[PDB]
């Protein structure tokens, strides 16, 4: 078995193929607290112990681990958000190799070249040995990684004469990473890292907002009202202090337009891209800023219907 | 497709 683990500081996106050659997809939200959690009933609860220290997949604790960080690609927790993503996508536990994902600052060095320190670093990471209370875990075999943001203009590069170039810009919950790469994947012109640059930027003001509101919890609620923006009745379902919702959508609205300058300005260090490209759970918030701001032609901007699966989607077109 | 998937070949490491 092999499966293809875009291990994201927010969700994990895994994908892989069955026996019968059907293509997976699951995503797993890293929301993990640093004690076991508690079964009442039918709740069946997924509690690990890493190195001695003990976790659970807790949704909805206010002290589930903020994991909005570089340093979280070679953490412990990593290692447990991506057993427990294995552990809850339906595959049956087994012995698997895996293909994972770093940064593009993380994979790189300053000339576009492997990091093979980090690279190594990564790989040594999922060596960690964890165990599953009541349960047996994934033996993690193989390991080899890719970098994040260019995979996911596999197929659009391929029809994409090498004179032209593809600017794919990936926004997650830590790091907007921006490569430029030649048609034919023939080459990159420049690659850039902003680990301080994320949707984290939103959800840490969602999450504030959503405290002061009387409804304290996790990073992953709070980027659930993000998702669920647009629909007033489920902000109203979800939020307890009813007089403050304005005060939720407002500081998630402020932090957008902080988001989505920040980005923009990051666009004018590039130049000479023929196509844009927009793709992680970001996305969604900032392509139609990015498509004005780039005054790229239409036909030549790219952004599909489940932007946060388009890089593990690239690195399983790639690899498999 | 030949071109391509032979330089995504170096995304792996
Ligand atoms: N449909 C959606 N609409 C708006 N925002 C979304 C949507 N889906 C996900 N997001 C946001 O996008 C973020 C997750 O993006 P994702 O690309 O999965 O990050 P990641 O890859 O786990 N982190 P990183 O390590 O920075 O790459 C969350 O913080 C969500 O708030
Ligand atoms: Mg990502």
């Amino acid at each position: 078995m092999l499966v293809f683990i875009d291990d994201g500081s927010t969700n994990i996106k895994l994908q892989w193929q069955e026996s019968d050659g059907t293509i997976k997809q699951h995503i797993s939200p890293n929301s993990f607290k640093r004690e076991w959690a508690v079964s009442f009933g039918d709740k069946k609860v997924f509690n690990y112990t890493l190195n001695g220290e003990q976790y659970s997949f807790d949704p909805i604790s206010p002290d589930a681990v903020v994991t909005t960080n570089i340093a979280w690609q070679y953490s412990d927790v990593n290692v447990v958000a991506v057993h427990h993503a294995l552990l809850t996508s339906g595959l049956p536990v087994s012995e698997v190799d895996i293909v994972c994902t770093l940064p593009l600052t993380e994979y790189y060095d300053r000339n576009n070249q492997p990091n093979t320190e980090n690279i190594e670093r990564k790989k040594a990471n999922f060596r960690k040995k964890i165990t599953l209370n009541g349960g047996d875990t994934f033996t993690i075999k193989d390991v080899k990684v890719m970098p994040e943001s260019i995979p996911a203009g596999y197929e659009v590069l391929q029809e994409l004469d090498e004179a032209d170039s593809l600017l794919i810009i990936d926004l997650g919950g830590t790091t907007l990473d921006i490569s430029q790469v030649m048609g034919k994947l023939s080459g990159i012109s420049k690659i850039y890292g902003d680990s301080s640059l994320g949707v984290s930027l939103v959800t840490s003001a969602v999450k504030d907002a959503l405290s002061l509101a009387r409804t304290k919890g996790s990073s992953y609620l709070a980027d659930d009202i993000i998702i669920h923006r647009k629909d007033n009745n489920y902000l109203k379902q979800r939020i307890n202090d009813e007089n403050k919702i304005s005060i939720v959508t407002e500081a998630m609205n402020e932090a957008l337009r902080k988001l989505e300058q920040r980005v923009l300005n990051t666009l004018n260090e590039f130049s000479g891209y023929t196509h844009v490209m927009v793709i992680g759970g970001g996305a969604e918030l900032i392509c139609d800023a990015v498509k004005k701001h780039t005054q790229i032609r239409d036909e030549r901007f790219f952004k599909t219907n489940n932007s946060q699966y388009d890089l593990v989607n690239g690195m399983y077109l790639i690899g498999n | 497709d030949e071109e391509t998937k032979k330089n995504a070949m170096k995304l792996i490491n």
